[PDB]
């Protein structure tokens, strides 16, 4: 959309290059009085699996980053990474700045922008704020 | 002494410059840097490599060696640290090695020497300090 | 005058005798899992892929101590990053793997590793 | 709009005027070009810095790695792109780039090439092996 998410200034000022790691979260700016290297921020996910098998997540695959969904119901050997195994889960009306799951199940929170909205564990009804 | 000399070396096949603390290593000293410090030190890129029962320690620099050599030793991070500062002060005397010019200020590369390194226990220097005995 | 009744108390002079001093509490079946050692250790094999299958030795020793026949070799400590169970993730033996090799990595690396798979199991 | 972000200084590093920056094709360092006539490596998860080539006594306007080589390539007001080993310090090549200064050097790691762009007008290509 856009919409400006930071200003940075350093005293260094004359910020000639960008670059970024192409494995990704660290950008490095070339300036006029020297070099920075900058880490970026997102080095881990947000999820909480509950008791239902919901173990929800946001963003990732049969699940979208706006809206809330996931379920793991698989239980194939424990050597390897398990299937996404995602089941389908109603609505959301913020972004998932922290997405996740009631540890017995019957609540789905999800948190962002200073707000929390509460969604019902297999319904996703709106619950609560 | 643990410290048997400092040198500035040469591959031409001689010791540039060095410095014999204590009366011990006088021709014995070129000998040494001539053949060890040619090979490398006899090293393969290692900081310390040991040939012929004598601890060579270096940095390359050109077509010439700054070694230090040790034959015993008291710690690790020591014998590496009297020759970085010793690294910090050579380029201020001869501009990075370079045997002509390691030759002409061999008074200023020798003092460092004694001045750095006293009686094989490594003191310490720095480019200040080294001005008031130059100067 | 060196050893410590401490941790440390600071700086590298205290750090380098201290890795000897651990040595003394604790000498037994090699150091197994390197102290502060690993720091020189490197550059005495900077010539290059000596270091790595140097290290790969460390790391299958590390694993187990089996019993020992004939390249079933294996020391250190027995039980330390085990072999085996059935309900650990992702396994131990995605590791092992490593060393099965037919060149899979580079050959001084994998004549070290054909021995080391045959060394853990 | 919301995005999880978290900017953090990993290593700042001050020096004339550095027209390129880059991260090592597969390290942990970050190389910056600097007009030092000096291009300076920092690997800046540990604070350390890796080491420094003098390419020019004139502004190195490019530097990247070339991984494989265990090479990096710079290239500078020489009109040049001047390759070092970066383990065992010493100029690996030196050869005219261009016909003018090298902003930008590009490396592919599955090809010998590298192609740089300079400022007279023209990108040319250079195989590191031959």
């Amino acid at each position: 959309t856009y919409r400006l998410e930071s200003t940075l200034n350093y005293g260094m000022e004359r910020v000639w290059c960008v670059a970024s790691l192409r494995g990704s979260n660290n950008v490095a700016l070339g300036y006029d009085e020297g070099s920075i290297i900058v880490k970026l921020g997102r080095e881990e996910p947000a999820m909480s699996m509950d008791a239902n098998g919901k173990i929800i997540w946001a963003k990732h695959s049969e699940v979208q980053q706006a809206n809330l969904k996931a379920m793991g119901d698989t239980e194939i050997k424990d050597g390897e990474r398990l299937p996404l195994a995602v089941k389908d889960m109603g609505s959301c009306e913020i972004y998932p700045q922290t997405i996740q799951h009631n540890p017995n199940g019957r609540f789905v929170v999800v948190c962002g922008d200073g707000e929390y909205i509460i969604y019902t564990a297999m319904a996703l009804r709106n619950k609560s704020f | 002494m643990v410290l048997l000399a400092a040198a500035v070396c040469t591959k031409a096949g001689k010791a540039i410059v060095s410095r014999q603390f204590v009366e011990m290593t006088r021709t014995r000293i070129e000998g040494l840097l001539a053949a060890f410090p040619k090979l490398m030190n006899t090293g393969k890129q290692h900081t310390f490599v040991e040939t012929e029962s004598v601890r060579y320690v270096y940095q390359p620099m050109e077509k010439l060696y700054m070694v230090l050599i040790t034959t015993k030793n008291s710690n690790i991070l020591e014998d590496l640290e009297t020759l970085r500062l010793f690294s910090r002060v050579i380029p201020e005397y001869c501009r990075a090695l370079e045997e002509n010019e390691i030759s002409e200020h061999c008074f200023d590369l020798i003092f460092a020497f004694d001045e750095i390194v006293a009686l094989g226990y490594r003191e310490n220097v720095n480019l200040a300090q080294i001005r008031t005995f130059t100067e | 005058v060196e050893l410590i009744y401490k941790v440390c108390h600071a700086n590298p002079s205290e750090r380098a005798r201290f890795i000897r001093c651990i040595y003394n509490l604790l000498q037994s079946s090699s150091p197994a899992v390197k102290y502060e050692a690993a720091g020189t250790l490197v550059t005495l094999s900077s010539a290059p892929t000596a270091i790595k299958a140097a290290a790969q030795c460390y790391i299958d020793l590390i694993i187990k101590e089996s019993d020992n026949n004939v390249k079933l070799i294996v020391l250190d400590r027995l039980v330390e990053l085990k072999e085996h169970p059935a309900h650990e993730r992702v396994l131990q033996d995605l590791v092992m793997d490593i060393l099965r090799v037919l060149s899979t990595p580079d050959l001084e690396v994998r004549k070290k590793t054909l021995q080391l798979a045959l060394d853990l199991v | 709009m919301p995005l999880r972000l978290d900017i953090k200084r990993k290593l700042t590093a001050r020096s004339d005027r550095v027209k390129s920056v880059d991260l090592h094709p597969t390290e942990p360092w970050m190389l910056a070009s600097l007009y030092n006539g000096s291009v300076c490596v920092w690997n800046h998860e540990t604070q350390t810095l890796v080491k420094t080539f003098e390419v020019c006594d004139l502004p190195v306007r490019a530097a990247k790695f070339v991984a494989r080589k265990n090479w990096v390539v710079t290239g500078a007001d020489d009109m040049q792109i001047r390759v070092f080993n970066y383990n065992t310090l010493e100029r690996v090549h030196m050869f005219e780039a261009h016909s003018d200064y090298i902003r930008c050097i590009a490396v592919h790691p599955t090809q010998p090439f590298i192609l740089t762009s300079s400022d007279d007008m023209l990108i040319k290509l250079w195989d590191w092996d031959k």
